[PDB]
RNA sequence: AAUUACCGAAUCUUUGAACGCAAACGGCGCAUGGGAGAAGCUCGUGUCAUCCCCGUGCAUGCCAUAUUCUCAGUGUCGAA
RNA sequence: CUCGGAACGUUGCUUCACUUAUCGAAUGAAGAGACCAAUGGGUUUAGCGUAGUCUUCGGGCUAUGCACCGUCUAGGUUUGGGAGUCCCCUGUGGGUACCCAACCGUGCUGUAAACUGAACCAACGGGAUCAGUUCCGGAGUCUUGUUUCGAGACACUGCCAGAUGGGGAGUUUGGCUG
RNA sequence: GAUGCAUCCAAGUGGUGUAUAUCGCAAACUGAUUUCUGCCCAGUGCUCUGGUCAACGUGACGAGAUUCACCGACGCG
RNA sequence: CACGAGUUGUUCGGAAACUGAGCACAACGUUAUAUCGUUUUGUUAGGAAAGUGAAGGUGUGUCGGCGG
RNA sequence: CCAAAGAAGGUGUUAGCCCAUUGAGCCAUAAACCUGAGCGCCUCAUGAACAAGCGAGUAGCACUGUUUGGGAAUGCAGUGUCAAGUUGGCAGGUAUUUGUCUGCCAAAGUUAAAUACAGAGUAGGAAGACCGAUAGCGAACAAGUAGCGUGAGCGA
RNA sequence: AGACCUGAGUGUGGCAGGACUACCCGCCGAACUUAAGCAUAUUACUCAGCGGAGGAAAAGAAAACAACCGUGAUUCUCUCAGUGAGCGGCGAGCGAAGAGGGAACGAACUCGUUGCCGAAUCGGGUCUUACAAGGCCUUGAGUUGUGGCACAAAUAUCAU
C-alpha cells in the first residue's frame, strides 16, 4: 500500500539526508536503563485519576459541610506536570527540576524548542524513546513532554541520581549537542558496493610509489 | 486558413490504427530470474501472419516459472524459425539462431536481431522484415555494447539488455514492384488511413502553404525551419541538403 | 419498518382481475373452448390470475393466455379445468 | 507559553532545520493525494488561532493546488477581437490561490462548513493549505456559543461566495477609507450606487 | 350522508437529484421479513419443493460513532 | 604597475566519484544486495582498551586499536580422518562406494545444433509431546529499510527575459480626376 | 534510434502515427514503361563552424531614489 | 366519417444471458469552473476494489465396514 | 323615508330605501407572538454588598498581468524575495533620504435596522388622467395550446 | 504479548447531491457601438458562461477620516459633483472622496495571544415528568489543550 510505501522511504530519506543539530539532537536519546527508571519515577508521581479527583472533591465538600468555618485545601496530592503548556510553565518559571521530552513528536516543532529553553534556564532535561511510553507512564494514550518539579523524601535520593545520570548525557553535553550534524548515512548496499570497489582498486597504484 | 491534414492527423479520429485482426504486441519474454541467471525452454508451435506486418510472427510455448501453466509468448520469428524448434532464452542459452541471450554473452561480429535498447526493454530494435543489427564490440570496464543498426548509425547499450540470434524473415519485401493501386489499397487497409496521398500543390491556399496558384507550383523554398510552428513544418523539415545525392549516401539522424 | 399503511391481503385479487368481457368472441369461447375472458391488471402475472381465480371463482384454471390491448389494458383468456363449467361460472359471475 | 515558541519557530521559516523540516514535509505531501484528511494540524498554533479548537465536529484537510499563473482556455490559443484581449499566458487569476483550495475542499465536501485555511508548504509546482471545517450536524458544535453561527444557512458555501479571509483579500476588504472606497460594501454595489440613474419625484 | 369554503388527520401509481444494478427492458439482483401454494408429504387437515407475489434495506462521498468492533504496515516502541 | 606565495573562511564556476530529489524504462512491483565483511554500524548490537583534549565530574569529544554485529553455500581443485556387494539364476533383480579442511567459485540440480513427451494441490526426515498433535527443514540466513533496471543533481518544475514565428488574430491599404 | 521525429491539447502520471521499430514511421515533389535529366549556391530559403543583442547577476558614486561600468544566450553579422 | 370489435406462446423475436467496432460509471488527475481527461496493445485506480473457498477442526444427517 | 351607512357590485332601462354590501360589536382558537423582562410551582443558574503579551511566507519589496479618477502605481493576482516589534508598526492622494507631528493598531470570527428585488416565488390587499380584442402579455378563449423543425428551438 | 502512529473493513447515527436564481455574493468575460477611419480608449470592470446563499444579500465595530473649536462600526438618502478633484490618441470621452442636512440605531460582541488556573471540558449511558445549560457514571474523546477568570465601557476573584 502506498502508505506503507511512504513510511519506510520516509525513513530513508531522513538517514540519507543531511540533518542540522536542532533536529539530530532527538536522535541522541537517554539510555534504556536510565529511561526506564524515569518512567518508574514519573509513573509513580502519575497524575491522579478521573474517579480519584472526583472521590477527593466529594470528599472535601464533605469536610465543608462538617463545618464551614473550617477551611480544607483542595490541592491535589503532588504528583508531575503534565501538558505542554503546564511543563513550558514550568521551566520558564524554574519550578522543574526535571523535565522529559518525547524524541518521536510529529510535528517536530511542538518540543523542537523545548531542549535550548531547558538549557538556557539550567533545568536538567532528558529525552526518550516513546510519546507513546510517557503516555503509558502518565495514564494517557501520548505524552510530550513531563516535568517533575518535587518528589517525597523517599525518591528525592532517585531524582537526584536521576538528574546526574540526564546531565551526563544531555544537559553537560551542550557544546557537542549545539555542533553535532545528523543524517549521511549510506545503505547497506552502497556501503558493500564501496567495500567491494575498494578492494578491487586496492593495489592499482603500486607501481608509482618510488619505496 | 483551414487546419492541415498533417496536423488533423494527430487528433487520431479516422487516422488511427487499424488494430483489429492483429495478434497484439510482438515481445520478448520477461526478464526475470531464470533468464537473468540460467535460461528457460520453450517450444515453438505456429508460425502466423499478423495483418499490418511483413514479418512473421511465433507463438513460443513456455512453462510458467513459479506456477502450473504454461505461458505462450509471441515474438518476432527470426528468418528459419521452424515449429517445434527449442527456444533457449537467459544467460546460460547457447549461440544458436533463434535463442535470446543478453547482448554480453554473444561474439563480435554476430548479426541479432529484438534487440532491447534498454534491459527489460522486450525487444525494439531490428524488428522490421529483413532487418539485424551487428554486434561491434564489448566495452567491460562500462559494461556497454556497441551495436551498428539497420539505418547504419552506431549505438551504445548496456550488455545486459538482451537480443536475438538471426534476421528478422520475411525479408526482400520491397523489390517486388506493386504495379497496382489496388496492391497498395490492401497493403495500407490493414495499417492505417494514410492511402491515397494528395499532393499538396493540388490543394487549395486555405488548407496547405503549397496550394494554390495558376500554375500548380510552390511559390515558396520547399525547405522548412526546425522552429517552424505545426502547419507551416510542411515539405522537407530541416533539411541539410537536396537535390540527387551524389558520390555516397550519407547517415541518416542526429549525431 | 417505514411503509405503515395498512394492507388486506384478502383484497388482492380484486385489483388483480377487474371484470369480465361480454363481446362476441369472448362469449363464443365460453362455450366451445371453456374459456372466460376477463379485463386483469396490466402489470399482473399469469400464476398471480390463475390464484386469483381460484379466490374469486373456486375454480381451477389450466391454462392463462394474455395480451395487452391496443388502447392499454391487459385481457386474459382462463380456460377452466375440465371439471369446471364455464357457461355455469359465467352464469355466477352475472354475464349471459 | 508554548505559543510563543511554535510562532517564532514557524516565523524562522528559512533557516536549516525548518528547511530540511519542510522539504521532508514536501516530498511526502507530493506523494499523496489532493485532498487529504488529517486527524491533527500540522500547524495547531495556527489552527487555534484561525479557528480551530480540539473538540468534536473540527476537521482538517490539507489541499494541494498547483503553482503558476493562468492560461486562458482558448483553442490554439486564438483570440478573436481587439488585440487588447489577446494575451493567453500572460494573464493572472483574480483570485487566490488559497481562495482556490479552500472552494475546491468546500465543493468536494458539500456536508461541512469551510471556516478557515493556512499555508503550510509549496514546492516548485505545488502549494499545500490545510482548511478548517466545521459539521453542522454535531451535537458539540451545535450547542457551543463560539462556533454555533456556522450552523445557519447563511453560512452554506460561504468560501464559494467569497466570505473567507482568503476571499476577503482578493477582493480588497482588507483596506477602508480611501484605499477601498470603490470596493466597498462590494464592487458591484459601489458600481451601482455610481452608474443607477436616479429619477426623484418633483425635480 | 346536502353543498360550498377552509384545514390540522389520511391516501398519494411510474419516474425524476434518483441513489441495489440496468434500460427504445414496465428488465435483473442480494439480504431480510411476509404471502399464496391444486406436487409431494401429513391427518377435505395441516405442512409445503420448484414456481409466482409483496414489504423493507442495499449509490457515492463526507462527518460523527463503536458497552469501546474487526484488521494492515522491513512506521515508532515494547515485549520476547 | 606587474608578479609570487601562504593560512585562514567564503565562494563564483568546474573535473571526478556518489545517491536521496528528479527523470526514462520494465514488471502481476517474482527473487535486490550482503554473507566472499569497510574508507561500515551500534553507548536500546558502542563492549574493552590506548593517546590526547574537555567536563555541569555524572560523563563526553577527537584520533587510534581490539571485540561485536556477522553466516551459509552448488560446483571445481586438493588436505586430513573412518568404514559398511548381495540374491536368484552368464544373465536378472536389489544395494554401496563417506566425512573433514583449505583454496577457487558465487547462489550456481537442465542445454549448448535445433528438429513439438510429462511435471500442481510435496514425499520424506528431525524435535518435542505405529499413529497422532504440534513445531522445525525440506525450501540458507541477514537488512543503516529502498519493486527492479537505466540515468542522476543534469535535465524536471514554476516564473522572468530575448529571439524567431501569416501557423494564427485584429486593422489598414489618401485625395483630385471630362 | 524512442528522454526520437511529426503532431493533438486550456490543463494532468493527458492524446495520435505507435498492437510500431529504419524492408519502419512521418513530411514534400514528380507521375507507367523506354530514353534521358545539362549549367548556375549570386539572390532567397534551409542547414553547420568561430562584432552586436535581453533579463539576470557583479561592482561603484551618492543621503538615497536615480545613475554608471562590467558580465550576458539563442539570434543576426 | 360514425359506431362496435380485433393482436392469445414453456419452445417464435427480444430480455433474462455472449462477445465486436465502440461507449464511459467508478477511481485518479486536471480545471476559477467538470458540463474535461484517462478508462482493451489483458483490461480501472500509487492501487488495501477477491466476502469465494482446496485441505484438514468440529458437530449433524445418509452409507458401507469391524468386532461385540 | 334612511344616513355614524350616498360605497363605486348585482337585479329585464339610469336604484341610498329590490338584493348583496357599507359599523360598532360578538363568538371560537395547536404552537409561536405580545403583556410589572404577564403569573404560580419544582429544578437549575446567577447579580450586588458583607508583570507580560496581543493573529508571519504575513505586511512589504521587485518583475509581470489586470483593475481604478488614483496620477514616479487605487486595489488585486502570479512568481521571485521576504520584515519589524528596545528611532514598534500602518495611514496622512509627487518618487528619494532624513526628523518632527497627527490619527490608528492589519494579517481569526459573529452581528439587527435603515438598502435591493432591473424577466423570482407564497398568502393577501390598494389601485391607475394606462390598453380596450390587428390594442394590452405570445396567450381576455381546453395558450406556451394547435402546429413546425433530426434537434437546439420556434410558435399562432 | 502489548502499545500508539498511520491506514483499512464493517455496524450505527447523520449530512451533501437537484430545483429556483428578480435581487445579492464570488469568478470568468465579449463584440456590435463611439472615436464621423482605427490599434490606446469607449461600449464595460457590461451581455453571454461557471459557482453560491438569503428573505434580503453583502458590509460592519477603525492598522477610519481629517488637519478642525475637530469627528467616531456598517448601510442608505439628499448634497458634495458632471466637479477651476482627477483620468484620457489630455482626443472621443470618463470621473470619485472627506465635510454638511437626514434615514436607521438599547449595537455591540467572540476567539487566538499574554497572565493565572488546568479537564473544572466534550460526547455517551442512566436518573430526575427532562435526548434539562441538572445529578450520577463513563476512557470513550481530549493534556499535540477542552473549559474558567481578568485585559481600558478595566481595575481583581474566592469564599460564607
Ligand atoms: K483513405
Ligand atoms: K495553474
Ligand atoms: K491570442
Ligand atoms: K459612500
Ligand atoms: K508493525
Ligand atoms: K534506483
Ligand atoms: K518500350
Ligand atoms: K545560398
Ligand atoms: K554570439
Ligand atoms: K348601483
Ligand atoms: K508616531
Ligand atoms: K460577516
Ligand atoms: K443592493
Ligand atoms: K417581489
Ligand atoms: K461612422
Ligand atoms: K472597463
Ligand atoms: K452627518
Ligand atoms: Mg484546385
Ligand atoms: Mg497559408
Ligand atoms: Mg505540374
Ligand atoms: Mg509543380
Ligand atoms: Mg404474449
Ligand atoms: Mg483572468
Ligand atoms: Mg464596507
Ligand atoms: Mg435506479
Ligand atoms: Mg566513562
Ligand atoms: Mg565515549
Ligand atoms: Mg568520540
Ligand atoms: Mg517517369
Ligand atoms: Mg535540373
Ligand atoms: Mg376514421
Ligand atoms: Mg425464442
Ligand atoms: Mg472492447
Ligand atoms: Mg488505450
Ligand atoms: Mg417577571
Ligand atoms: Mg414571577
Ligand atoms: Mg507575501
Ligand atoms: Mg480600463
Ligand atoms: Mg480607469
Ligand atoms: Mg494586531
Ligand atoms: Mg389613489
Ligand atoms: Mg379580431
Ligand atoms: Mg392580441
Ligand atoms: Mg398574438
Ligand atoms: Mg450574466
Ligand atoms: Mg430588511
Ligand atoms: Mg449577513
Ligand atoms: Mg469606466
Ligand atoms: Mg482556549
Ligand atoms: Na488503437
Ligand atoms: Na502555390
Ligand atoms: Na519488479
Ligand atoms: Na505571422
Ligand atoms: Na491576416
Ligand atoms: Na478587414
Ligand atoms: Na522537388
Ligand atoms: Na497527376
Ligand atoms: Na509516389
Ligand atoms: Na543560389
Ligand atoms: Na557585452
Ligand atoms: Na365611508
Ligand atoms: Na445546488
Ligand atoms: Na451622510
Amino acid at each position: 500500500p502506498t502508505f506503507v510505501t511512504m513510511q519506510r522511504k520516509k525513513r530513508v530519506l531522513q538517514r540519507r539526508l543531511k540533518v542540522p543539530p536542532a533536529l539530530n539532537q532527538f536522535t541522541k536519546v537517554l539510555d534504556r536503563a536510565s529511561r526506564n527508571e524515569a518512567l518508574k519515577l514519573i509513573k509513580k508521581y502519575a497524575p491522579e485519576t478521573r474517579k480519584a479527583r472526583r472521590e477527593r472533591l466529594q470528599k472535601v465538600a464533605e469536610e465543608k459541610k462538617k463545618d464551614p468555618k473550617k477551611t480544607v485545601s483542595t490541592k491535589a496530592p503532588l504528583a508531575v506536570v503534565t501538558g505542554l503548556q503546564e511543563v513550558t510553565r514550568a521551566i520558564e518559571k524554574k519550578q522543574a527540576r526535571m523535565v522529559v521530552i518525547a524524541n518521536n513528536v510529529d510535528p517536530v516543532e511542538l518540543v523542537l524548542w523545548m531542549p535550548n529553553l531547558c538549557r538556557a534556564n539550567k533545568i536538567p532535561y532528558a529525552i526518550v524513546k516513546d510519546m507513546a511510553r510517557l503516555g503509558d507512564a502518565i495514564g494517557r494514550k501520548t505524552a510530550t513532554c513531563v516535568a517533575l518539579t518535587d518528589v517525597n523524601a523517599e525518591d528525592e535520593a532517585t531524582l537526584k541520581n536521576l538528574i546526574r545520570s540526564v546531565n551526563a548525557r544531555f544537559l553537560s553535553r551542550s557544546d557537542v549537542i549545539r555542533r553535532q550534524w545528523g543524517g549521511l548515512q549510506l545503505s547497506l548496499r552502497s556501503r558493500a558496493e564501496l567495500r567491494k570497489k575498494h578492494a578491487r582498486n586496492a593495489g592499482v597504484d603500486a607501481a608509482a610509489i618510488i619505496q | 486558413g483551414k487546419t492541415v491534414l498533417s496536423c488533423r492527423k494527430g487528433n487520431g479520429s479516422v487516422y488511427q490504427v487499424h488494430g483489429h485482426k492483429r495478434l497484439g504486441p510482438a515481445k520478448l519474454r520477461i526478464l526475470d530470474y531464470a533468464e537473468r541467471h540460467g535460461y528457460m525452454r520453450g517450444v515453438v508451435k505456429s508460425i502466423e501472419h499478423e495483418a499490418g506486418r511483413g514479418a512473421a510472427l511465433a507463438r513460443v510455448e513456455f512453462r510458467h516459472p513459479y506456477k502450473f501453466r504454461r505461458v505462450k509468448e509471441l515474438m518476432v520469428a527470426p528468418e528459419g524459425m521452424f515449429t517445434g524448434q527449442s527456444v533457449f532464452c537467459g544467460q546460460k542459452a547457447p549461440l544458436a539462431i533463434g535463442n535470446v541471450l543478453p547482448l554480453g554473452q554473444i561474439t563480435e561480429g554476430c548479426i541479432v536481431c529484438n534487440v532491447e535498447a534498454k534491459p527489460g526493454d522486450r525487444g525494439t530494435l531490428a524488428r522490421a522484415s529483413g532487418d539485424y543489427c551487428i554486434i561491434i564490440s564489448h566495452n567491460h570496464e562500462t559494461g556497454r555494447t556497441r551495436l551498428k543498426l539497420p539505418s547504419g548509425q552506431k549505438k551504445s547499450v548496456p550488455s545486459t539488455s538482451r537480443a536475438m540470434i538471426g534476421i528478422i524473415s520475411g525479408g526482400g519485401r520491397i523489390e517486388k514492384p506493386v504495379l497496382k493501386a489496388g496492391n497498395s489499397f490492401y497493403r495500407f487497409r490493414g495499417k492505417r488511413n494514410c492511402w491515397p496521398k494528395v499532393r499538396g500543390v493540388a490543394r487549395n491556399p486555405v488548407e496547405h502553404p503549397h496550394g494554390g496558384g495558376n500554375h500548380q507550383h510552390i511559390g515558396h523554398p520547399s525547405t522548412v525551419s526546425r522552429h517552424s510552428p505545426p502547419g507551416q513544418k510542411v515539405g522537407l523539415i530541416a533539411a541539410r541538403r537536396t537535390g540527387r545525392i551524389r558520390g555516397g549516401k550519407a547517415v541518416k539522424g542526429a549525431w | 419498518s417505514n411503509r405503515v399503511t395498512v394492507e388486506s391481503k384478502d383484497i388482492a385479487a380484486f385489483n388483480v382481475i377487474r371484470y369480465p368481457l361480454t363481446t362476441d368472441k369472448a362469449m363464443k369461447k365460453i362455450e366451445e373452448n371453456n374459456t372466460l375472458t376477463f379485463i386483469v391488471d396490466s402489470r399482473a402475472n399469469k400464476t398471480e390470475i390463475k390464484k386469483a381465480m381460484r379466490k374469486l371463482y373456486q375454480v381451477k384454471a389450466v391454462k392463462v393466455n394474455t395480451l395487452i390491448r391496443p388502447d392499454g389494458l391487459k385481457k386474459a383468456y382462463i380456460r377452466l379445468s375440465a371439471a369446471h363449467d364455464a357457461l355455469d361460472t359465467a352464469n355466477k359471475i352475472g354475464l349471459v | 507559553g508554548a505559543f510563543m515558541y511554535l510562532n517564532e519557530l514557524w516565523k524562522k521559516k528559512s533557516s536549516d532545520v525548518m528547511r530540511f523540516i519542510q522539504r521532508i514535509r514536501s516530498w511526502e505531501f507530493r506523494h499523496q493525494h489532493t485532498v487529504v484528511r488529517l486527524r491533527r494540524p500540522t500547524r495547531p498554533e495556527k489552527a487555534r488561532m484561525l479557528g480551530y479548537k480540539t473538540k468534536q465536529g473540527f476537521c482538517v484537510f490539507r489541499v494541494r493546488v498547483r503553482r503558476g499563473g493562468r492560461k486562458r482556455p482558448v483553442h490554439k490559443g486564438i483570440t478573436y477581437g481587439k488585440p487588447k484581449t489577446s494575451g493567453v499566458l500572460g494573464m493572472k487569476l483574480n483570485k487566490n490561490n488559497q481562495a482556490v483550495a479552500e472552494q475546491r475542499l468546500g465543493k468536494r465536501f458539500g456536508n461541512l462548513r469551510v471556516l478557515n485555511s493556512y499555508w503550510v508548504n509549496m514546492d516548485s509546482t505545488f502549494k499545500w493549505y490545510e482548511v478548517i471545517a466545521v459539521d453542522p450536524m454535531c451535537k458539540t458544535i451545535r450547542r457551543d456559543p463560539r462556533i454555533n453561527w456556522i450552523v445557519n444557512s447563511v453560512h452554506k458555501h460561504r468560501e464559494q461566495r467569497g466570505l473567507t479571509s482568503a476571499g476577503r483579500k482578493h477582493r480588497g476588504l482588507r483596506h477602508k477609507g480611501h484605499k477601498a472606497s470603490k470596493l466597498r460594501p462590494s464592487y458591484r454595489a459601489a458600481w451601482r450606487r455610481n452608474n443607477r440613474i436616479v429619477f426623484l419625484r418633483k425635480r
